């Protein structure tokens, strides 16, 4: 699919489409295309937890693509990196 | 890749931290629970079993709700959870079904007692 090379390349909404993206190779018959795509959410969030966020979330937030983009953006803002796009 | 056969073996029992933490070492056995429904059933290769296996892991309630929401759909369809970065080596990211007596040396292909569930960084270190 479209996939941006930054963070601040997607909107919220973009972000949480890729998501989805991920949730339904989740399911598919291999983890080719998944660990693709899973490989790209590492680099372009740089959170040090890595997929760690998607399959291992924190008891701290929920367990939802909502809560996930929370957590980047908390951590994201509170270490001085760019955020989401804003449109 | 391998022979059909039936599941033998009586499990072990585990508590709520399953793979998480280990009250033993580096290796999970196989929930009793779940050897109780794989036992005396016949599958066409092992590759078989780990499918189904992980199936009715996630049909248990106590040992699913251990699990994320997306580690739970990659179970249901018979994928092997992930396993957490620091437990990955290569390429390698889901959770292996090791065994104890190698299909060599007195093989036991579908022993449920002779099979246990590893991290790569581990299967890989005891290999
Ligand atoms: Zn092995």
């Amino acid at each position: 699919m479209e996939l941006k090379n930054s963070i601040s390349d997607y909107t919220e909404a973009e972000f949480v489409q890729l998501l989805k993206e991920i949730e339904k190779e989740n399911v598919a018959a291999t983890d080719d295309v998944l660990d693709v795509l899973l490989e790209h959410f590492v680099k372009i969030t740089e959170h040090p937890d890595g997929t760690d966020l998607i399959y291992y979330p924190s008891d701290n937030r929920d367990d939802s693509p909502e809560g996930i983009v929370k957590e980047i953006k908390e951590w994201r803002a509170a270490n001085g990196k760019p955020g989401f796009k804003q449109g | 890749r391998n022979k059909p056969g039936k599941a033998t073996g009586k499990g072990k029992p585990v508590n709520n931290k399953w793979l998480n933490n280990a009250g033993k070492d580096l290796g999970s056995p196989v929930p009793d629970r779940i050897a109780n429904k794989l036992r005396d059933k016949e599958f066409k290769s092992f590759d078989d079993f780990r499918k189904k296996f992980w199936e009715e892991v996630s049909k248990d309630p106590e040992l699913s709700k251990q699990f994320s929401r997306n580690n739970n759909d990659r179970m249901k369809v018979g994928k092997a959870p992930k396993t957490r970065t620091q437990d990955v080596s290569g390429k390698r990211t889901s959770f292996e079904l090791h065994h104890e007596k190698p299909i060599s040396q007195n093989g036991g292909v579908y022993d449920m007692d002779n099979i246990s569930v590893v991290t790569p960084k581990r299967h890989i270190d005891i290999h």
